[PDB]
């Protein structure tokens, strides 16, 4: 196989691929690898245009969602952060394969473990402390919610970087942040 | 891939720099075309700063403030295989490594150009 | 194979399966996946009855242990938290396979790396900061000790959620917490 | 195969294998397992001789680097921490295989995701909070930088444990710390 | 599995609600039997709250305070395939989704019942 | 591997203890030889403390302060298969488990010796 069926990513160095506040104003690098019932994930977000380059005084949180359908295939429409033309799929070299994901449920967060109506439940969350800029003097929290911004028969991943309130005139930028979850299949 | 190696372009302040980036596409490269130019200024510590972008059949500029209005793709048909750009009225601040990334999943290529700007002509 | 030999879990949505302070007063969701010499684990604990629903003023720590025998098979008796009838074994669908684990040492914490008499050694520990309720205003610490509550030829996993002292009239509940360790085999 | 091609480690219980401040004054236990495009890693460092047993008043940071060549093979010379005779390679039992690593790029940090000149970029970093001694009263930060102490066509891993300033007459010792990164191949 | 689909039961305050949950067991389902009923109250934000449980051949109740003493399995032989329960003297607070989980490793099934309670009779 | 099982050596204060650790090498063990002796003192909580080491064809001592100058390999040719050591002028503080680790990748072996020191002679 030319591609790796155990990995779904945005490629290691994506171009601006999100229009969070304004058109293509951010780069979301996300890689998901399936290891049995657990997905090892590494996410990273950085502002490249507009307010994301200069965190507004009132901003306390910056977040993105990835909503998938019942086959685990990403849906490129609000509120999914990645734009329609953005790379997302099996890994093939430093790029993405053009094949459609046919084992998508292997990467989706398990709904028995994280019921769609349970996003507020601590268990549907994996919360950690990290640092803006990667600067240890600028602590922030990262919360990953599982299936909280769902449909039905659908799945989702939500990433919230909070505690930004006290960080101004700084571009929004996170370190590579790790996380994991039990898989649907 | 891109048709030219990593090169060094030496120009004089005020002149215009032509940063060539021509590419060929493979039959396999069936994904959407993305062209991104980044820059790592010599004067500061920033690296890989987005300068101009071609995504979803549209051009997006206005990313790097100091380079505003002085960057444009040279070709009127990028898809044909030419991602080249021009940096007009060069300033000493423009010195740095400019990178051209041309992507067409699974295809990906990049080229690095080290642009040098001199107060007055001469590399003699 | 109907089941996955690389995963050992309690199923994604177990029923009360621990009698920590009183009979079946808690739900422990635990999933372990073997990735070569490292096990990726995700644990979550939540009180459902008794004092675990209302953290006592004096409570500073809540913890559970899982003790395994020399074959890596779980021992369902004190101090193992999971009750005898609780699901634990290879993953099969959203449930557990009835087969006995025959590759258990592949999921056990390596005793050369984490010697039985070394539980107090920093290396036999993986400590992280997390949040009660998943609420970023309620920071707590999670310490996973490897082979500290052992036998001999035996293995164990210990989970301590501490710093609870200042959290009252709140049900005890953790977010899905990640951890990992080098495997015996 | 006698060895595991998906794991590269220093063995679970290495002898003093680093001469950080003085000859063989520290033990670095490191295990890397390849799970598709992501490496799951667990690192641990402990002083056994000299100033590393008694953190100096002025010490604020303790760190180590591992520099690899273009084939992903470790280079045992400054600034690589592991000494030349130290074990490092595929896992075989509780030891290391004598075979040369031929799939090294599968364990190296991806240069597209973490460009050699980008070590200062937040994305080339994975920063977390942890604790000296594993003691939750002694918080410290761990920063893992990807390809920051590189060559060209080369790769590297850097581990910095900072915030030590206020910890004296204590031997330097970390808990088993987890981390992960996107792989070159 | 469970013999009935997700349903909606509409009763009147004071009445008793019969929440049916009958199941069939497969030859493969050789693991111990567990029956758990959870509830997600409409009046508050709690979800999947344990109401009553059948584990290790014993019944465990007294999990959900507001429902104390008003919940009991209807059958006198659960193992036979009937996990049904009754909620006596319904109150408006009892409104919400009640879920029945029947497990016999590797077997697992669940049913959701949306119970509605009306001040006085009529769904007319 | 090491030629002797885990043993208990009982000596008297002042005497010298001979901690035997002889090993045989396999043809497969083609990696460099490492010999490490650790100790877990009975009097304190420390475990696996490095006492003496043989790495890269050199001896390294001076790790465990309280045992300074009282530990030396007995053989003048370790590579031959003898990692034994002597602990001279035993003190009550020397009580604890001493471990001998002999490694030659992929080969690895270890032996544990429980050393007991008595104020005055007698185990009678």
């Amino acid at each position: 196989t030319p591609y790796d069926p155990l990995t779904l990513w945005t490629t290691p160095d994506p171009p601006p691929n999100c229009s969070l506040i304004q058109e293509l104003d951010a780069k979301l690098t996300l890689c998901l690898t399936k290891n049995g019932s657990i997905v090892n994930g590494i996410v990273s977000l950085v502002g490249v245009k507009g307010n994301l380059l200069n965190i507004q005084s009132t901003t306390t949180t910056v977040g993105v969602h990835l909503v998938f359908d019942e086959q685990g295939r990403l849906i490129t429409s609000t509120p999914t952060a990645l734009v329609p033309q953005a790379s997302w799929g099996y890994r093939q070299g430093q790029s993405v394969s053009t094949n459609t994901v046919t084992n998508g449920l292997g990467f989706m967060p398990n709904v028995s473990a994280y019921p769609r109506p349970n996003a507020s439940e601590a268990k549907s969350q994996m919360v950690s402390l990290t640092y803006l800029q990667g600067d240890t003097s600028k602590p922030i929290t990262m919360k990953v919610a599982f299936n909280g911004i769902t449909s039905l028969n659908g799945y989702s991943l939500t990433f919230m970087w909070s505690g930004l309130s006290n960080y101004i005139n700084q571009p929004f930028s996170t370190p590579s942040c790790s996380f994991s979850y039990i898989t649907q299949e | 891939g891109i048709t030219t190696p990593e090169e060094m372009i030496e120009k004089a302040k005020g002149e215009t720099a032509y940063l060539p980036c021509k590419f060929t596409l493979s039959p396999e490269d069936q994904g959407p075309l993305d062209i991104e130019w980044l820059i790592s200024p010599a004067d500061n510590q920033k690296v890989d700063q987005v300068i101009i972008l071609y995504s979803g059949d549209k051009i997006y500029d206005d990313y790097y403030p100091d380079l505003k209005g002085r960057v444009h793709f040279t070709s009127n048909d990028l898809k044909s295989g030419d991602a080249s750009i021009n940096v007009t009225n060069l300033q000493l601040s423009d010195i740095g490594t400019y990178q051209c990334k041309v992507k067409k999943a699974p295809g990906v290529a990049n080229k690095k150009i080290h642009l040098v700007v001199l107060v007055k002509p001469s590399g003699a």
